[PDB]
RNA sequence: UUUUUGUUUGCUAAUGUAAAAGAGAAAUUAUAUAUGUACCGGUACAUAAAUAAUCCUAUCAC
RNA sequence: UUACCGAUACCAAGCCAUAAAAAGAAGAAAAAAUUUUUUUUUAGAAUCUUUUUAUGAGUAGAAAAUCGUGGGGU
RNA sequence: AUUUUAAAAUUAUUUGAAUUUUUCUUCUUAUAAUUUAAGUUGUUUCUAUACAGUACUUUCUUAACCCACUCGUCUUGAAAC
């Protein structure tokens, strides 16, 4: 086996929201098997990177990643908030997401 | 009863119990292998 | 709805409720194959649907029918439609959360191969209390004119043979399997062993 | 002239200053024109007056019929502006002769540059309904033809990162 | 020193002002007041022997046991070199999943505990931070490709405190590797990375 | 959004474009407040521009701190320069856009031995 | 098809992904029962019955 | 019956303005260097400075503070 | 540039009491220190041993999620057919 997974996948889904209202500062977070708030609870500490690819390279690079904190849960379903050093870009809405073990 | 016991214990087992598993299973895989390679 | 994609067999489901387990799962990002939509199965009484779909039928543009509503008679479109109806397909991403479905008749080329998965909270044997009239959708296309129904039949039976062949031989190798592990369990090591039984194995 | 050249020892330029043509059958005659050998446009012109091959109007495309030669450059509407056609054939033997002068080979030389503006207006008077004076004025235009001759970081962390990677990978 | 308020009793330990801060109408002072900041304080599963799984290093995933408390917070740990690969490595509590599994708790490699407790104690804080002379050799490399890196390799070699952690740990490893040579699965253990895997729920995990 | 950098917090970094400057040519972006019924951005619905307020207001202590942390000061002259002798810390000088070339260079040369930052030393260099 | 390096005058070397980290999993069918198996839809015997709460597949470098 | 989501409303914190309120006509602090140099400041502008608290919708309208244009004296 | 003080609290001492007999028992006589007082500081990286680069800033550019109806106007009321 070539790489090691550690952390747990996510999909990272649409903002924090009203119906039709948006918020930005809060994206919502779908964490593969968890399914309860309680289950949910257990992430919150973690840290959450959103790893992406562009075309032009960077710091000499193709990927590049956006680091998150985990806030807390979101409603009964396992669903979890996440903040971001810098807001997702909503271009992600249906992209995995990736939770680290630490903190 | 059996099976909810087993899930219990794979729940509670230690990180190196779960490798101690994976490790027999792995030997058991070859053995297996083995025997098939025979079988055929 | 973390899987590359998911295979859907429509059969015993409840329409709506399906569609709708669909939509979200859409949305969130997984493509669905929604297989054998022939067997879906709708809540109302067969006459009643019947009716419903005659009347949505009716309701077309006055001007100029080749615009407006277009009513796809065959069960996977209608399956499709209705997803669409539970998206907001008018933007991007709901448009590109319908493109991800896509619907099937019966069972074509790959997904006789791939798991089917089947929808709990969805089923009609969960959901409808069994004094109750439910309708199979494919009865109710043919009802408004699909035709194709009786030959979707045959090609399901057929299928049906294939896989009970396939199903045989599946069978065949778990029996061999086991009884290789039966022998091998004597030829491992003791503890080892030991620790095997106690984890279920 | 509008083009940003550089090396103006391998191109050619000729101007027309007000043309009496229409601006826009000139126009589309001068983008049918654009990237090609001068000789070749020649010929196309060339054509063109004998009604041969069109030009397609694509821009100003409003009213103009429906040929048959439009089917070359995949379109549906074109035209053949004699006038218009005449003038820019003109220009093009003028560069041609402009870049004999100098020391530019014909057959290498394509057209870079073809920019038609529109001059100001010649006004003339037009009579209309109940005692009603209009403008029936002509469009007259510039033509502008230029002809050419045609043949870091290293960072000591992010390099070690680089090396692991690498290990990595193999 | 200590303080016990409330009955926490927090333990402080001396720390220095370093940033400097503008005074509000005339010259600047030191930005710190307090001259004690309260110690880390461990969760109740850092131990002395624990074999724990380095999450973000170069060494991902791998399986090390915990050595010595580094009185500074973070901890070292040891994945001894000749076994797992990993190198006298100074390491976060975060960063590391501990497992309530414990190497002295083994009827085999018990009674050989004193002897590494006493490395540990051995093993210092200034031993690991590089000193400014190293870095800066480092980075005059930088001014072909495989070549510096190999430069850098031998000056990184060539440092004394590093030197002396190489030899700490061969040290180490030494008392350590036979016997866990022996408990053949458990040095198979030690050896192998932890993977996540389509079933291992994380949440529900007891390890 | 907000844009920190330092200590120096930026509330507001999109400039407050005019209502519709973007629809009529005629229409310049500099903002004007808008009157009469039925503005819609007078009224603030969900949507639309936003009006210039006294809260998007920089902090009293930071407000002209360029990002250097220092005053800007125009400077026509020496004699200008010299007002900042005892502060090179706080203001930093820009030569004025209308000083010719010789000029601007003695300024720049004033300033380096003053230890005075200049923002705009570039000019016809 | 395989390999190598790359995609760090309008051009004439050339990059993009709504989604890789094990994206693992082909009976069928009933829901007040199904599935096999063996005979003649019927009979007899097994078998699933928190069914993915599972099973498979990982790390054994040289 | 819980749980949750959910406003520019509420709370906690910052900052902006407005209003009011406290109050105001002399002095070395630190760091870096190596006992002495260097680096920063070393404030006192009454419609001003420092701090405090509360408050902030707005057409017709009123007022204040600013901003800009053509010229004049300085 | 003396309310970042005074006290509180805490630590190690010292004198006297108390009934809640107690390694957080309280008051109090005295002394040092500290922070739970008296609104965040420290450690290690990184940018980086760089002068601008693909990093960093910012302008523009499209995307994308959510929202957003032509302004002025008279009018109880205008996105107004
Ligand atoms: O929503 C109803 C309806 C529509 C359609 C569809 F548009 F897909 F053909 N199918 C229906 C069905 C269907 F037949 F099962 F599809 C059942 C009941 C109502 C239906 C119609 C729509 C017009 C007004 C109410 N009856
Ligand atoms: O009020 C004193 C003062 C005195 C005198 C003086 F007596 F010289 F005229 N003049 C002052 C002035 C002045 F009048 F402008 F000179 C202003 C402010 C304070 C002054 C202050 C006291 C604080 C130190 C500065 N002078
Ligand atoms: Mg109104
Ligand atoms: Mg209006
Ligand atoms: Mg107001
Ligand atoms: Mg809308
Ligand atoms: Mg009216």
């Amino acid at each position: 086996l070539q790489a090691v997974r550690l952390y747990e996948k996510g999909v990272i889904l649409g903002y924090k929201r009203s119906q039709r209202n948006q918020d930005p500062n809060f994206t919502l977070i779908s964490i593969k098997n968890v399914n309860t708030k309680k289950h949910a609870q257990f992430y919150v500490g973690k840290r959450v990177a959103y790893v992406y690819r562009t075309t032009k390279h960077h710091d000499g690079v193709k990927i590049k990643c956006i680091w998150g904190k985990v806030c807390r849960t979101h409603g009964n379903s396992g669903v979890i908030r996440a903040k971001f050093k810098t807001h997702i870009p909503p271009k992600a809405f249906g992209d995995r997401v990736r939770i680290l073990m630490y903190p | 009863g059996k099976k909810m016991i087993i899930k219990k214990k794979r729940d509670e087992a230690t990180d190196f119990e779960r490798f101690q598993v994976y490790f027999a299973k792995r030997e058991l895989k070859k053995k297996m292998t083995t025997i098939k390679n025979k079988k055929n | 709805m973390y899987k590359k994609e998911y295979v859907i067999d429509c059969k015993g489901h409840l329409l709506g409720r399906l569609a709708s387990l669909i939509a979200k799962e859409l949305l969130n990002g997984q493509r669905i194959v929604a297989v054998r939509c022939e067997d879906i199965n709708i809540s109302g009484s067969l006459y009643r649907n019947k009716l419903k779909y005659q009347e949505f039928l009716r309701l077309r543009t006055n001007t100029n029918p080749k615009k407006g509503p277009l009513h796809l008679r065959e069960p996977s479109k209608i399956l499709w439609r209705c997803v669409r109806g539970m998206l907001p397909h008018k933007t991007y991403k709901g448009q590109l959360a319908l493109k991800k479905l896509k619907v099937c008749v019966g069972m074509p080329y790959p997904y006789d191969k791939k798991k089917k998965y089947v929808l709990p909270s969805a089923l009609r044997a969960f959901r409808l209390k069994k004094h109750r009239r439910y309708c199979r959708l494919g009865t109710l296309s043919s009802r408004v004119g699909w035709n194709y129904d009786t030959l979707v039949k045959k090609n399901e039976v057929l299928r049906k043979q294939v896989s009970k062949a396939y199903y045989k031989k599946k069978v065949n190798n778990l029996n061999e399997k086991k009884e290789i592990k039966t022998e091998a369990l004597n030829l491992i090591n003791p503890e080892q062993r030991q620790v095997l039984e106690n984890f279920g194995y | 002239y509008a083009k940003k050249i550089r090396n103006l020892g391998k191109c050619a330029k000729g101007a027309g200053v007000d043309l009496r043509v229409h601006f826009k059958n000139t126009y589309e005659a001068a983008r049918a024109i654009r990237r090609m050998k001068l000789l070749e446009a020649k010929k196309y012109l060339n054509d063109v007056i004998e009604k041969k091959r069109c030009v397609p109007f694509r821009k100003y495309n409003g009213g103009v019929g429906r040929t048959n030669q439009a089917k070359e450059f995949n379109h549906t509407q074109g035209r053949w502006p004699a006038k218009s056609c005449k003038f820019l054939l003109n220009i093009l033997d003028n560069v041609q002769a402009n870049a004999e002068s100098r020391n530019l080979d014909v057959s290498k030389l394509r057209l870079i540059h073809v920019m038609v503006n529109k001059a100001r207006p010649g006004r003339r008077r037009t009579y209309k309904a109940h005692g009603r004076i209009n403008p029936f004025m002509s469009s007259p235009c510039h033509i502008q033809i230029i002809a050419r001759e045609i043949n870091i970081s290293n960072q000591n962390r992010l390099k070690n990162k680089s090396v692991k990677k690498q290990q990595t990978v193999q | 020193k200590h303080y016990n308020v409330k009955g926490k009793k927090k333990v402080l330990v001396p720390v220095n002002a370093k940033k400097t801060i503008n005074k509000k109408y005339f010259g600047r002072k030191v930005a710190s007041k307090k001259k004690y900041v309260v110690q880390r304080k461990l969760r109740k599963s850092i131990e002395v022997g624990k074999v724990a799984i380095i999450l973000t290093g170069k060494h991902m995933g791998k399986r090390c046991i915990i050595t010595k408390i580094l009185n500074s917070g973070l901890l070292a740990v040891v994945g001894p070199y000749e076994i797992n690969g990993v190198p006298l490595k100074r390491v976060d509590s975060r960063y590391l999943v501990v497992t309530s599994t414990n190497i002295f708790n083994f009827e085999n490699i018990a009674k050989l505990k004193d002897d590494f407790l006493n490395y540990a104690q051995d093993i210092d804080d200034d031993s690991f931070i590089k000193t400014l002379e190293i870095k800066k050799k480092q980075k005059k490399l930088l001014k072909f490709m495989n070549n510096v890196i190999d430069k850098i390799k031998e000056i990184r070699k060539e440092d004394p405190k590093v030197q002396k952690l190489e030899g700490i740990q061969k040290d180490i490893g030494s008392l350590l590797k036979p016997e866990i040579l022996k408990n053949k699965v458990f040095a198979h253990y030690l050896k192998s990375k932890f993977t996540l895997r389509n079933d291992m729920v994380l949440h529900k995990m007891k390890f | 959004a907000v844009k920190k950098v330092g200590k120096i917090i930026k509330k507001r970094t999109k400039k407050f474009t005019r209502f519709q400057s973007n629809r009529f040519m005629r229409v310049k972006p500099a903002w004007r407040k808008p009157r009469g019924i039925d503005c819609r951005v007078r009224r603030r619905y969900k949507g639309t521009n936003l009006m210039p307020s006294i809260g998007y207001g920089s902090n009293k202590k930071t407000k002209f701190l360029l990002p250097n942390n220092k005053y800007k000061y125009v400077v026509k002259n020496v004699k200008e320069m010299e007002p900042l002798i005892m502060n090179h810390t706080k203001y930093c000088v820009q030569i004025a856009h209308n000083v010719s070339s010789k000029k601007r260079k003695q300024i720049i040369e004033r300033a380096k031995q003053m230890n005075v930052s200049v923002i705009n030393a570039k000019a016809r260099l």
